[PDB]
């Protein structure tokens, strides 16, 4: 870049330059994330292969797909490194799991902004609809006691974490909210999580969850007041896995449309501080 | 490139395509319907002459006129006699580029400025492209100073051979004249000529060139001047979209 | 050229003063003029045409005066007078129309036909007269260098310009903020459009503007300002600014807020508006300025809360915007507008004649390109072209 | 009379048509080539179809000449015959329609109708330069 | 095409043909019924339905008693049909594929496993399938007749897309051809192509948090009118509801075009 | 505007702005990379807190600077999460590592776009002179097999590893170039390793490797024909490791200038990446 | 007014150009094909660039005819203009841009400045004929 | 006017009637030869004059 300022013009020359999607089939990388139980029900040595020359009708060269397996919502969600410029991850809801589905979509689905927290050292406050805590890790679990102004507890000793609050008991990815310019001191359970503050933002201009199961909505809002449905949230009806996956090739340039890349350049968006 | 007997066999398939498609059959059928006209008895399944008389070309349009239905006359007719004189004449005898002479330069380009082309693909795709390049286009027939212009599908009008002008058409002057005389591909049509004509200045040398769709005098003003010409012409490549 | 405005005002004034009936008296002042016409040309031969499709005429003159007896005007006497007349008009006609078409760029001003650069002779100078008529009145002033000075009614000063510019956009298009215009004849609607209504902006307010710079000035404009921008309030998919893809446009209009209009003259406010809808008056001015401004909304009800959420997807989009249309003005340059028929006249005479193009008009007279770039040599030819148009529309509509 | 006197590419802006009788507009909509997600949204493979494509034109006459007389923006001429009439309760007669309806009468312009409309054009426009 | 000249010349009224002229045909599961217990609750009903305007031989009661038979037998009777469903949850999909055959205009041919490997062309061309117990197996070809995965030759090696399924409507890769191995034994399946809706049904859905997928991609939901719920309490409150707003029912789909051969 | 659409013009308007090392010292961090001896030669307990009070005279507020401890070349090649705004690396020559450091160099220096490679299911080839296929892990061994245009070996049996050729025996970082333009099967040991097909994009306006000892070297460049010697690539002395560090503080400023913002991750982004 | 009235390709040395409001150089740097070692040595296939490819041009005008006044390499009116101004220590007015700078002039030469400029030339040439 | 590409080496210009050496013109060669008929001069100049 080092521009942005000075605006672009807006006549309206009219022409639309064809396609576009003759430029994607030769420069990206599609990546398909899936759950063990997904490619387990289709028990054959070479599925990721003949999806991958099925793949070349619909305009992908054999080098460029790829199969990523999670084998569960939880893992899927900490060490997730989007690996290709292109991703479009299965989900097939399981009812118990809403919530950990919910967490891990909000951190695919959103561009986030982080910095690190010591738990141990300081005591700070969450600013506005878009600073929240998002830890991850083998076991997260964060109590919380908010301070009045004076770093005195608020229904609780900032000495015995017997007081505290529980926000999270033992979870794999949580994004945790507290009233807005309040200061708590935290107490995670470090030796297992990683809790990271971070801001919110950019959306994402890649994944597409697709989700198997139920009668699907998601909330990616904190709040109550809003309901946010993207184009890179899309559901698709249950019947095999073999299934799902011919449906997501068959339309493969119709779910990459709902993304569009060149918002791509990290391993991993933790963006780090 | 690669082709290992594929280009080969394939310029081979590229034809075991050909004969098995739109241009195909149709020039197959104009071709009888004239054996078979003077030959053995003309197929009757009605038929007319709008002309002096008989001649596949002419009439075997003039009458059948199936599938286009809402306006008036004259209209039918031109058309069903365009789709005839159009195309299947063109695989014969004409002057000036000929409407696929601007197809073919579309295909010997982007068949090469492509890159998703393997042999497989070779044949059909170029079928494919004659069948559908340029969907409409007209023609015209100067005699006499009186460009004669079958606008097919819709429309057609006349001309003095020097300034132009909606002058009576005749169903009939028609018939003939186009017949048995050398046609013309219209590149650029009234619309576009009398347009140009006006904000503009075309000397009588000129456009009598201008007509026969002659190639420099074309050339030079897309390339000199680019007024409207650019559109007509553009437009045109727009057009063999496919 | 003055010369071939009286030959008409001469048979005008003629061809209605003229008939079975009145008093000699009333024309007494008149038939002379006429006559001294006839004399000084008598003698002299003439030549039009020429050029493109126009036909080639030869014109030579003999002609009897005019019986200066008479008390009354009997029948008769207007018959054998009425056919001199019509020689004349199917001529002028003639002379316009052949001096309708050439342009010149070194001098565009002064004649170029043969007919009439033989007018401007001193010989025939004894026939000038009554030059009221709007055109003549300001080709005179400005030959002796003076104030000139034409009116209007709805104008044509703007050439036609519709666009936008993205002042925020991203390759989705789905958080946009900008403006888009229609500029054309005598109006401009430009909207202001922020995706995110303001709710990361200082103050929650987004500053918009918008500057049309005028060819001409235009003096003593009666203009109608007015909120919305109707031709923007609608829904649009639209090419992105590099053409090679399209973006949604969902408007969902508040009322501008601090609305300033300022008309400018070299840099210089000479008129501005604070907010002022309705009928205002720019005296004097070559640059008009709108700013306006997108204040969110500092309290919603429900139904308003929902189209404007803190996080996107934005789905309505707040635009702001204003209609300006100048409804009248004097220009010291001839200019188009939408009741003089010159620019159609002169455009049709060329156009059914094949006028080839000229070194100094666009193909067509396109007014957008003719007013976008209007030089010195296209608006003496324009005015010149005009003039002569409107010395023809006197005898020939 | 069928012929194209003027035709007009994409022009937009002011254009002059010197002599018609007839306009016609064709004008096309192509679906977008390239779409952005929201564009792509509105457009789906298969029905149902809740934003509806759509194109359009506007045409503006904003002057002209005829060689028969027409009511027009500024002219006075058929409101002063249309009000004498209102005001003397004139009864509807054999040639204009009830209440010089303007849009019935150019509907059916017939040569009597515009005959009578210029006599009676003449006769408001000689009456105007006295009593207006 | 129709002439558009505007000019207000309201008909007035419309439910006024329809109460003369129509059929209404009410499809339920056997559980629907059998929760009203009565040996006159289609009589009943049938009265209280001449309130809202319908003749007495005009409303006909059809019992599917599963969404799976159902699904097989649409073998739609009257001129207006509104089905209850029943939320069942295991069944969803099951649903869906029967759903998306209800609410839909279909053109199919016959295919032969047999003899002919097929491929399917656009958006809209899909295998509907239907019978006792429909067991698929497909094997993707390419451009040689060869398997891409498996070998046209054991069907231990090819891919299984439904297990003993009611009704099935199967998606493959556009453009692919494939062996096809389903049991005809108990199974039929053909070649559809889609398309035009129906202006009938009204699927109108008991229970739940009912949203539910019906497209075969992952980009498009659509919602039509043609596709009503229901608060569940006791059926015979399903009853009276559907009954106390019939037209309103009927309103949201009403009578077809579709110059369907196989009648 | 964001769309990374360019445009800017130049007038001269010479407005020289002053400073720059005073908005550095306010918001940026610098992270200290150093091998285990160097801090074992210090031994002090103290060390990283006397050099910081050090450091505010450069002009670093206390939370400022980070002081991160490799012990290896080797593992400090491997993952590279550069912490800090600024990085500045010393390095120790060892002469048998070379290479090793080399590759690291190469990998810090610059700027890298990767993608993963499945040595299992797709044989690869490398584009240009910029794709290049960067391999790392606990014991790096990669064995490649070149083919002709049909998918067959040229001096190789795709079929048997045994006929392969090796170009890496265990190694902890690799960037391994292949003749461009060609496939090959790759047989990694990818137990221990992973293989990601890398395009060298943009160079780093961060690292400073600062090279302790030798006379030295440390060449980035794959071919033979160029040798590119940067600002972000210094060289020290030895003399002790206390003396070292001194220095890097004493010329902090100067150090950092010889790099900046790391502009691929600045803010003012978008097609570009971060 | 965006028509080429002259166009010359790669032509050095002494053009003429006729009539003209502006002026467009278009030129092209073409990576040298072949290069001897020293030339190859300059330009690597990766950065650092230390060696950067300059293409340029130079145009002069000698001499030429304008409609209005301007200053030029020869006369002395400008500079008349100026130095009697400045010696009397005449105070900035509405109309030239302070000293007479001749790039504020020409920059915004309006109808006004020019009208101004030309009585002033005029009368500083005028003045000339006795007094240098 | 015989615009005459002498191949190798040459090129004349002459005025079609009574033959004439005179200014040959890159430009006005350009493009006349580009699109129009051509011909294979069989006598050229020299053997003509
Ligand atoms: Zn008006």
């Amino acid at each position: 870049n080092y521009g942005i300022n000075l605006p672009i013009t807006g006549s309206m020359d009219t022409a639309y330059a064809n396609s576009t999607q003759e430029e994607t089939f030769l420069t990206s990388t599609l990546c398909l994330y899936y759950p063990t139980e997904a490619a387990t029900e289709i028990n054959d040595n070479s599925w990721k292969d003949t999806l991958s020359q099925l793949f070349l009708t619909k305009g992908w060269p054999t080098g460029s797909v790829y199969f990523k397996e999670y084998t569960d919502i939880a893992s899927f969600s900490v060490d997730p490194q989007l690996y290709c410029d292109y991703n479009v991850v299965l989900m097939k809801y399981d009812a118990t799991l809403q919530l950990d589905m919910s967490e891990l979509a909000d951190l695919i689905l959103n561009e986030w902004l982080c910095n690190p927290m010591d738990i141990t050292l300081y005591y700070y406050q969450q600013t506005d609809e878009a600073n929240k805590w998002i830890s991850m890790g083998s076991s997260c679990t964060i109590k919380v006691c908010p301070l009045n102004t004076q770093t005195l507890g608020i229904g609780c000793l900032t000495t015995d974490t017997a007081t505290f609050e529980e926000v999270a008991t033992a979870e794999k990815l949580v994004i945790t909210d507290v009233v807005d310019g309040v200061n708590h001191k935290l107490d995670v359970t470090t030796a297992t999580c990683t809790i990271r503050n971070c801001k919110k933002l950019g959306p994402r201009e890649n994944v597409a969850v697709i989700q198997v199961g139920g009668s699907d909505v998601l909330d990616i809002t904190a709040d109550p007041t809003t309901a946010p449905q993207t184009e890179r949230m899309m559901r698709i009806n249950w019947k095999k896995w073999w299934q799902v996956f011919y449906t997501v090739v068959d339309y493969v340039n119709q779910i990459i449309q709902a993304m569009s890349k060149r918002s791509r350049s990290l391993n991993s968006a933790a963006f780090y501080y | 490139k690669s082709t290992i007997d594929a280009a080969k066999s394939m310029a081979t398939s590229v034809m075991k395509k050909f004969k098995k498609s739109g241009l195909a059959n149709s020039v197959s059928t104009l071709t009888d319907s004239l054996s078979d006209a003077a030959s053995s008895i003309s197929r009757g399944a009605s038929i007319r002459s709008v002309g002096s008389s008989a001649s596949a070309w002419t009439d075997v349009s003039t009458q059948i006129t199936d599938v286009s239905s809402s306006v008036s006359s004259i209209s039918t007719q031109t058309s069903t006699i365009s789709r005839r004189l159009r195309l299947k004449e063109m695989a014969t005898q004409t002057e000036g580029m000929n409407f696929d002479d601007i197809s073919a330069a579309v295909l010997k380009t982007k068949i090469d400025r492509s890159t998703q082309i393997s042999p497989n693909t070779l044949p059909d795709i170029v079928t494919e492209a004659s069948e559908k390049f340029i969907p409409n286009r007209a023609y015209r027939v100067i005699n006499n100073d009186e460009v004669f212009e079958a606008g097919t599908d819709g429309r057609f009008f006349a001309y003095r051979v020097e300034t132009f002008d909606e002058i009576p058409f005749d169903v009939q002057k028609f018939a003939d004249l186009v017949t048995d005389s050398p046609v013309i591909s219209a590149i650029i049509d009234f619309k576009t000529l009398k347009n140009l004509n006006d904000n503009y200045g075309i000397s009588r040398q000129q456009a009598f060139n201008l007509l026969r769709s002659d190639p420099r005098v074309l050339r030079e003003f897309i390339n000199q001047d680019n007024p409207i010409i650019r559109n007509r012409i553009e437009q045109l490549i727009m057009q063999c979209r496919l | 050229m003055d010369v071939l405005y009286s030959l008409s005002k001469t048979l005008k004034d003629a061809r209605d003063k003229i008939v079975e009936g009145t008093l000699y008296s009333n024309v007494s002042d008149l038939i002379q003029q006429f006559n001294q016409m006839i004399i000084t040309m008598n003698g002299n031969e003439f030549q039009t045409g020429g050029i493109g499709n126009l036909p080639i005429r030869n014109w030579n003159f003999d002609f009897g005066l005019l019986g200066t007896t008479l008390l009354n005007l009997d029948a008769n006497y207007v018959e054998t007078a009425r056919n001199t007349i019509d020689y004349f008009v199917d001529f002028v006609d003639n002379v316009c129309m052949d001096e309708m078409v050439r342009e010149s760029q070194r001098n565009g001003i002064a004649p170029q036909s043969d007919s009439l650069r033989k007018l401007s002779g001193i010989k025939f100078k004894r026939i000038n007269f009554d030059n009221s008529s709007e055109y003549i009145e300001n080709w005179n002033l400005q030959n002796r260098r003076q104030r000139t000075g034409f009116t209007f009614h709805k104008p044509n000063i703007f050439p036609y310009s519709a666009s936008f510019t993205l002042n925020r956009s991203q390759p989705a298009h789905d958080n946009l903020m900008g403006t888009m215009w229609l500029n054309a004849g005598s109006e401009i609607q430009v909207a202001g459009f922020d995706y995110s209504c303001a709710i990361n902006a200082p103050a929650n307010i987004q500053q918009f503007e918008h500057i049309v710079q005028l060819r001409r000035v235009l003096t003593t404009a009666t203009i109608t300002l007015l909120p919305d921008a109707e031709r923007f309030s609608f829904p649009r998919v639209i090419n992105s600014a590099d053409g090679a893809t399209t973006w949604y446009f969902n408007p969902v209009i508040l009322r501008p807020n601090n609305v300033e209009v300022e008309f400018l003259l070299n840099g210089q406010i000479i008129n501005t508006y604070q907010a002022r809808f309705g009928t205002i008056i720019a005296r004097n001015f070559d640059t008009i300025r709108l700013s306006f401004q997108l204040m969110r909304p500092p309290n919603m009800t429900p139904a308003v809360a929902a189209l404007f959420p803190n996080a996107q997807p934005f789905e309505h989009h707040a635009t702001v915007g204003l209609t300006l249309r100048i409804e009248s003005a004097v220009c010291e340059s001839v200019l188009a507008d939408a009741s003089k028929t010159m620019l159609a006249n002169v455009t049709s005479v060329r156009q059914e004649y094949a006028i080839p193009v000229g070194p100094v008009f666009p193909p067509g007279m396109n007014w957008t390109d003719l007013i976008t770039n209007y030089s010195p040599s296209r608006e003496d030819n324009l005015q010149r072209v005009f003039t002569v148009a409107s010395i023809r529309s006197m005898l020939v509509k």
